[PDB]
């Protein structure tokens, strides 16, 4: 169950709890406590998920919605039948991410490497924990969180996008979709790029980075580089997420009316909102 | 209390948005008028770190 | 075609949904035998190959030709560790650490570890070593930020083990890459530009303490670096995180001691 | 002889006639879990 | 079925029981679930009707 | 060197750091509480995205 | 509180590299722009040369007349005032022609007219410029990756502005050229369609869009991570494994189990970010064609509670 | 057809029991799960109705 | 019966020890959070019924 | 139960009384978030 | 047969300290049972 | 003596007793509490 | 007709057994899938009208 | 005509057998799927017509 490699890379220390209580590896993976933590809340939000389907009375996995607690409950504790069940499923989910971040944290010092992987999830758990708590309690109702469906967490996003008209207006969202497009055309071309230099024509030697910022260079110009286009797609993620987080966090908190009504302040700019002509007037 | 000249540049830049955003915002007529020349200015300071 | 239904409710849509998941099915498998040309087959704690190999076999070889007539390189292909492993086994059954026999960092094993790779400079598109010290290099010159030169290096302990003497430069990328500090006893080592902090006034490693500067492995020729001495050097440097905890005098470390 | 797991055929030997016993009183166990439910609410 | 032993040649002992207990446990679980989501062999509802709890 | 106190005090570190973050957590979500408390949301505020 | 390689903390200014000579014509190759500081921080300082082909010149002439028709169209819709011009930017719009048209080319110049100009030049524009992604590839011989990558990219873009409107039989199911119009373009096309949410298709490019996000995410903190080895040069690696590709394969191992190559992480890295737009031109072709309204289509196959 | 003992010449006995292992399970679920979706054949409902168990 | 103390022979007891106790407070936390969900058995809403809490 | 001692020769001690101090602390919060969100058994509410 | 590197007879212990603990977990479990049961009866 | 941890049979005895000492003290307030709660509202 | 035998020593006997396999399962599945979503040739629900099982 | 065996100098075998094989597939599940679709040419439906199994 080891890699031709592996053994010399597995030693003792680096962990955050539990020194060698935890500290050993089940098939590939490595468990430390974090790990138990992790196993334990995956599990157990799993199974209550799928007693939620029980409960529900639907089978079908598309169908199964854990909604969150109505808002009449508030922020408050809610019957497990109607909006209880989530609230131990988002303790449960959140305990069980926070928890792999931190066992992404162990494996980082036993192998010696920097802490970005952990850094870069929490972002992700940031952008979780504004929808499902930072919002929510701000607004002051679990019932604004999304519920744990396939799709009817899409039922939320529309509900929710069409509270405040086009949701595409949200000026945060402009940057965090404009970051989501770019690290996709990012990635495309990073991951061809060096697929083309690693598996070139055939017969041909296999390139060197050289002709990876050779071809870029004449394509459009200019190469970030191997450093840099890695230093792009860690930040691109991120500010995408970061915006993302941002937009939301905005919106119903700061912002209630239509978005597409925000965007008329630069219309109604002092030096042109009166000018005749064009499409505003 | 080991801030480099880049995260001093960095702080003082955040103090000068805030301040001239203000400043003009007041003067002019409007909130986005502070924003860039608060921006503006924020931005050439915070570029120039002395070194 | 809207509404057009071949039987119940699956339709062209339908049709096309199930063909990708057809096609999803087969592109991870695809990508995951990809994965597999690289530390496989699996091997038992020991050496041996191990009775569990995976739900994905092995894919069929290919050959990388490598540039600068260096060879070819064939994978999935017979791959050795071609380096005593100083490992102790601390329990019978599988997935449990191995502790180090001796000194772990002068043992290269752990965090500390290193590759045998080829004992030669990496070059660039043009034959020319991709790594050089900037005083052999042809016209470099540091552009922007603190120069590191002559400024001195604090270890993790914060003591004083030296001052930066020159810095090493990737040609093509055009970025530094190694730091060389000449110590107290003349000797200069390379540390790597990744794990080391240039602050204002002087170049703290956070990674290795005074007393473990002189340890750093050295290399065979001042002006150029083989693929080995690198991962020797950057193996050695970044397992002092974990094995100079004992040494290291800051607040968070002193709270995951041990 | 295969042997992929390096267990001797007198091991596998000991190591199945263990496993079956361990499945029959596994499967002992769940034939009257069967019949208690089959009593109480027959399911034909 | 005699010789069925020798599956412990082909099988690793440690993966199989690990294997078998997750899969044993998760059946388990799947068919119980199965049962409390029908409204007959919910034994957890059939009690409660059988003795008049909802009251 | 007493081993009632050593292990009362291993225990103690292990809740006290479990009641470090578990009061961290509701710290942040009392600012959010205090925040939106603050802000109009009472006045104006958006009906249910999900049916209850 | 360390350094963590997000910034360089140095720069070096070396010559300008002028890249390989494998089979580029270097008549059609410009000379080396400026060193950009700014640019040096995060990536490499050098900006150019670039290539200038045939197609290359192709593209920029059709790129340049599509965005010089757009431009003469948002200055007349601004009545050639520059400030109406700044203050409109973005709620400027050529819009297609009119539903009543179809797909004759009969509409008024200043009533879908002009679209149909300026989408003819979009059009040579980026089909030159894909020809030129792989014609640089072939002249300096390496594989056809960013060609065919870049043509996942054109089967959402054919879509949603030449095949679908041919289809749906009228060039008013375009896209229109403009900031806001295009956002709004997009909306009403979910709002037509009984919520673009609930197809199939566009709910996986959204899955490979977040993967691309996650999996670079993934991809450029794992580098950043082991670059103290030298993990950056994947090349190398590839090449030669050194331990940054080892401890790369160990952390992902034993985090989630399984784990990939430094040349296999990039088949996953042009697969995840292909199928974006490869789901996608179907997700969009199937709407309207196929499917009128994907609620309903949701309901008889399972995805919503009614039906 | 007595040379089909060939099959493991070709074929990993590992690899195979293994995907055989998880192919029948799924297999057997999918019949299963089948049965279960019908109004008849539902041995749950079947007995329900046969028994009274819903009132 | 008698030689199921083998299966220590094959399995480590720290590794064991963490996935049983691991499984047990998981199986325990699942049984009572059904427990709680149905109207009946939630021991909670049983009282409250039975003494007029309400 | 007389040989339960050796299950400090398994497990360090040390280590696991932080771990169960963190377990006891959490269970102990998790039992009375529940009571709390059942509307009776709620000691801060029925006071007022 | 050695996988963990127990001898026979100190698996022998460890089952036997093992099956007590597992008998008086059952005990409890089987008191709390008969408690419930009694209280309430789920057949 | 199987010296996973390296603790002598000893020392483990003596923990253990320790250790058992505080379960016991601790369980016995917990009893108390739920007598105190079990007055004041019973959940049966 | 006769040298189809040839075809082995084009394609490799293990990738086409796999395909194989994959591809008359799936071929088994989805005629099967289509016969039940017919209104006939659905044999669980003919059977069903047969016997009366639901009226 | 007599010389069509050249063409195997030029293409892959292996290549061309398994693009043959996929698009045969391929285009016979979609013509058996046209069929389907169509209220005549339908021969499931077709059956149920001539049989009166509805
Ligand atoms: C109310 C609005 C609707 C909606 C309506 C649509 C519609 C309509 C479409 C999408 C599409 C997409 N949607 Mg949706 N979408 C909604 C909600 C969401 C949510 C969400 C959290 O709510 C998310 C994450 C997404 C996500 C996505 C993407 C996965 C996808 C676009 C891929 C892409 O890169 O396109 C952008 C990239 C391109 C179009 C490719 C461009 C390539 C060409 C070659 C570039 C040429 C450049 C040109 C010449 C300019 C050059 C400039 C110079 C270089 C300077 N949608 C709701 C339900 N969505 C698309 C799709 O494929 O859906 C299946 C689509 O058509
Ligand atoms: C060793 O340290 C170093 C770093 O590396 C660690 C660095 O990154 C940098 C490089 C960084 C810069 C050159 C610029 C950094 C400065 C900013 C972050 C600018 C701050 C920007 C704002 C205040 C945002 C608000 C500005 C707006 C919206 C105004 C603009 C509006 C319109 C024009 C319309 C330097 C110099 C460096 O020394
Ligand atoms: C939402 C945010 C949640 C954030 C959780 C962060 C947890 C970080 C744990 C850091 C532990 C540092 C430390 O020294 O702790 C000592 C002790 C453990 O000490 P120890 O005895 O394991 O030793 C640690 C040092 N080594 C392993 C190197 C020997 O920490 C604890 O008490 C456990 C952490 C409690 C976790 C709370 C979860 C709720
Ligand atoms: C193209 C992008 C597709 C994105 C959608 C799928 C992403 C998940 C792919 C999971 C995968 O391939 O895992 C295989 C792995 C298999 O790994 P494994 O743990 O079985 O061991 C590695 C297996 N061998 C040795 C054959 C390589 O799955 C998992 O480990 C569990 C993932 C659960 C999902
Ligand atoms: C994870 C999936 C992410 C990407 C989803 C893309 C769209 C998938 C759905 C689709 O196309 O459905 C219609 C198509 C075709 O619909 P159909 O009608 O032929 O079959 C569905 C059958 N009924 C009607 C009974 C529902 O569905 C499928 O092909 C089945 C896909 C099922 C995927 C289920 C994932 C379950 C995950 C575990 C449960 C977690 C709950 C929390
Ligand atoms: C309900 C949930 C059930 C989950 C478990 C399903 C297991 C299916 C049967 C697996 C089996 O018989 O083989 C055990 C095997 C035992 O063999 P193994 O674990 O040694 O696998 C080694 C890999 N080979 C042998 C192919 C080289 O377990 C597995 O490999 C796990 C397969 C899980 C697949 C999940 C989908
Ligand atoms: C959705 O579909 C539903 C759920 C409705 C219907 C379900 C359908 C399906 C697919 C059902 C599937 C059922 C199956 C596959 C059941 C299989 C059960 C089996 C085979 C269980 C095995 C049990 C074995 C046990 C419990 C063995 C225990 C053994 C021990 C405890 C002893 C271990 C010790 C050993 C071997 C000592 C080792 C020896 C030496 C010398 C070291
Ligand atoms: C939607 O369509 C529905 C579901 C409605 C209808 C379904 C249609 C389809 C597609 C049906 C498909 C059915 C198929 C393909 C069934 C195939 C079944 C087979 C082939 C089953 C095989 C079973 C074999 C078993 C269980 C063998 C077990 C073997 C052992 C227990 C012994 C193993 C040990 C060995 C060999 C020891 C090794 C020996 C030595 C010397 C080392
Ligand atoms: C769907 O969900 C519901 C709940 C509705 C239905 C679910 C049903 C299912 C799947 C139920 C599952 C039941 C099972 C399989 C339960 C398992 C029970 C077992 C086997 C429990 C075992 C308990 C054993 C215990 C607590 C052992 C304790 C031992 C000790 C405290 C002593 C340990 C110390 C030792 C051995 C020291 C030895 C050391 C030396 C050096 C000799
Ligand atoms: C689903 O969740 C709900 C709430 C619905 C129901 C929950 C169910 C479940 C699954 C509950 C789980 C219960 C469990 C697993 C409880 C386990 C309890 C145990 C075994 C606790 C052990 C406690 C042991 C302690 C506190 C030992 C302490 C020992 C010492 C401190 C050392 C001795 C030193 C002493 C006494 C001196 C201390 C010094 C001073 C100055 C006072
Ligand atoms: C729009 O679409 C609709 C449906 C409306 C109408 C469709 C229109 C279209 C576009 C139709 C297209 C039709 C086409 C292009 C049909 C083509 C058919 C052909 C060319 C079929 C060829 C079949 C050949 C086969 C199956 C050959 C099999 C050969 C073997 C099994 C033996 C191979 C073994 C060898 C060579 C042994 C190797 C030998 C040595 C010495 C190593
Ligand atoms: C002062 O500024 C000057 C005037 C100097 C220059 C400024 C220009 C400006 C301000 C340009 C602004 C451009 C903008 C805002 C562009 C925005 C473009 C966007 C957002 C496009 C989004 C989607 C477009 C799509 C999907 C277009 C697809 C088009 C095709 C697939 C081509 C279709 C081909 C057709 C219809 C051929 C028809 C013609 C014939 C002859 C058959
Ligand atoms: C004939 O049977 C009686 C006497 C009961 C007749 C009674 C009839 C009536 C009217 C009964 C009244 C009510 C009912 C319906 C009672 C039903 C009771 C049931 C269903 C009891 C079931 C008990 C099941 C138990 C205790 C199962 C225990 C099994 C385990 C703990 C699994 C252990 C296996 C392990 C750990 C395997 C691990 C192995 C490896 C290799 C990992
Ligand atoms: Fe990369």
């Amino acid at each position: 169950a080891l890699l031709s490699f592996e053994r010399k890379y597995r030693v003792p220390g680096g962990t955050l709890v539990g020194g060698n209580l935890f500290d050993f590896w089940v098939g590939p993976f490595y468990v430390g406590f974090f790990g138990v933590a992790t196993f334990f809340f995956a599990a157990l939000g799993i199974i209550l998920i799928a007693w939620s389907a029980v409960l529900q009375g639907t089978w079908n996995p598309q169908l199964i919605s854990v909604y969150p607690p109505a808002l009449e409950y508030g922020l408050g504790g809610a019957p497990l039948a109607k909006g209880g069940l989530w609230q131990i499923i988002t303790i449960c989910a959140t305990g069980a991410f926070v928890s792999w971040a931190l066992r992404e944290v162990e494996i980082c010092r036993k192998l010696g490497i920097g802490y970005h992987i952990p850094f870069a999830f929490a972002f992700a758990i940031l952008a979780y924990l504004t929808l499902v708590l930072f919002r929510p309690v701000m607004m002051g109702a679990w019932g604004y969180a999304f519920p744990y469906g396939i799709w009817t967490h899409l039922d939320w996003v529309s509900n929710t996008g069409y509270t405040y008209g086009n949701f595409h207006y949200n000026p945060a969202h402009m940057i965090a979709i404009s970051f989501f497009f770019t690290n996709a055309l990012a990635l495309a071309l990073h991951g061809a790029l060096v697929l083309s230099a690693a598996n070139p024509e055939k017969g041909k030697e296999m390139r060197t980075p050289d002709h990876e910022d050779t071809f870029f260079r004449d394509l459009v110009g200019y190469s970030i580089g191997t450093l840099g286009i890695h230093r792009l797609g860690l930040l691109l993620s991120l500010s995408a997420v970061f915006f993302s987080a941002l937009c939301m966090i905005i919106t119903g908190t700061i912002w209630f009316d239509q978005w597409v009504d925000w965007w008329q302040w630069w219309v109604k700019l002092p030096w042109w909102a009166n000018i005749p002509g064009g499409i505003n007037g | 209390p080991e801030v480099s000249e880049f995260a001093f540049r960095l702080m003082m830049a955040a103090v000068i948005f805030v301040g001239v955003g203000i400043m003009f915002a007041f003067a002019g007529g409007h909130w986005f008028v502070g924003l860039v020349v608060g921006g503006l200015v924020a931005a050439f300071f915070a570029a120039t770190p002395n070194s | 075609m809207v509404g057009v239904t071949a039987f119940g409710n699956f339709d062209l849509a339908s049709l096309a949904i199930y063909s990708f998941w057809i096609f999803l099915a087969g592109l991870i498998y695809y990508l995951q035998t990809e994965n597999m040309r690289e530390g496989y087959p699996l091997e038992n704690e020991d050496g041996t190959p191990a009775a569990n190999q995976g739900p994905f076999p092995l894919p069929k070889p290919k050959t990388f030709i490598l540039p600068h007539g260096r060879g070819t390189l064939t994978v999935p292909g017979p791959e050795s560790e071609d380096r005593p492993i100083a490992l102790a086994r601390t329990a019978v059954s599988e997935g449990f650490p191995h502790a180090p026999t001796g000194d772990p960092m002068k043992d290269g094993v752990g965090p500390a570890s290193w590759v045998a790779r080829r004992d030669l400079p990496e070059l660039d598109g043009h034959g020319h070593n991709k790594i050089k010290p900037m005083k052999a290099a042809a016209g470099f010159h540091v552009s922007a930020g603190k120069n590191p030169i002559g400024l001195p290096v604090r270890g993790c302990d914060l003591e004083i083990a030296g001052k930066v003497v020159d810095i090493w430069v990737d040609i093509p990328e055009q970025m530094a890459r190694f730091l060389e500090v000449e110590l107290k006893d003349g000797s200069t080592r390379l540390l790597p530009m990744q794990m080391v902090k240039v602050q204002s006034n002087r170049v703290h490693v956070n990674a290795l303490s005074s007393d473990l500067f002189a340890g750093i492995p050295t290399i065979k020729s001042p002006t150029e670096v083989t693929l080995l001495e690198e991962d020797k050097i950057c193996g050695y440097v970044a397992g002092g995180l974990m094995y100079a905890a004992p040494k290291r005098k800051s607040v968070v470390a002193a709270m995951l001691a041990e | 002889d295969l042997g992929y797991t390096g267990l001797t055929d007198e091991q596998a030997q000991e190591l199945h006639s263990v496993y079956m016993s361990g499945l029959w009183l596994f499967s002992a166990v769940a034939i009257v879990a069967h019949l208690a439910v089959y009593i109480w609410r027959p399911w034909f | 079925m005699s010789k069925f032993y020798k599956i412990w040649m082909i099988f690793d002992p440690r993966r199989v029981f690990v294997a078998q207990g997750v899969f044993l446990f998760l059946l388990a679980v799947m068919i119980h679930l199965i049962l409390l989501s029908t409204p007959s062999y919910n034994w957890l509802e059939i009690s409660a009707a059988k003795y008049n709890r909802v009251a | 060197t007493n081993l009632r106190l050593w292990v009362a005090f291993q225990m103690m570190k292990g809740a006290g750091w479990a009641g470090g973050v578990f009061f961290g957590t509701l710290l942040l979500i009392g600012f959010f509480r205090v925040v939106g408390r603050m802000l109009p949301i009472q006045e104006n505020q958006a009906p249910a995205p999900n049916i209850t | 509180a360390e350094y963590q390689n997000i910034f360089s903390q140095v720069q070096v200014r070396g010559p300008a590299d002028l890249g390989m000579t494998e089979d580029v014509n270097l008549a059609n190759r410009s000379g080396v722009g400026p060193f950009s500081t700014l640019l040096g921080w995060f990536g490499n300082a050098q900006l150019g040369p670039i290539y200038l082909g045939s197609l290359g010149v192709l593209s920029l002439f059709s790129g340049l007349m599509w965005f010089f028709t757009i431009g003469i169209w948002f200055w007349y819709q601004a009545g050639w005032n520059p400030a109406v011009f700044l203050r409109d930017l973005f709620f400027f719009s050529l819009e297609p022609p009119a539903p009543e048209y179809g797909l004759s080319f009969a509409a008024p110049l200043k009533e879908g007219g002009l679209w149909l100009i300026a989408s003819f030049f979009m059009f040579v524009a980026v089909w030159s410029w894909w020809g030129r992604t792989y014609l640089r590839a072939q002249a300096l011989g390496m594989g056809k990756h960013t060609a065919w990558a870049f043509l996942s990219a054109i089967w959402l873009w054919m879509v949603l502005g030449f095949i679908r409107p041919i289809l749906m039989g009228s060039w008013s199911e375009a896209v229109p050229y403009g900031i806001f119009s295009h956002l709004d373009w997009t909306n009403n096309f979910s709002l037509v369609h009984g919520n673009l949410f609930y197809n199939p298709f566009h709910g996986l490019s959204i899955a490979f869009l977040y993967g691309s996000a996650l999996l670079f995410a993934m991809h450029g903190a794992t580098i950043l991570a082991v670059s103290r080895f030298g993990g950056e040069r994947e090349l190398e690696q590839i090449a030669d494994r050194g331990t940054a590709a080892e401890r790369a394969a160990l952390f992902w191992r034993w985090t989630m189990g399984f784990n990939a190559t430094m040349e296999g992480i990039h088949r996953w890295a042009i697969w995840m970010a292909v199928l974006v737009t490869l789901t996608g031109g179907i997700g969009i072709l199937l709407s309207g064609t196929v499917v009128d309204n994907w609620y309903v289509w949701g309901q008889n196959h399972g995805m919503a509670p009614l039906n």
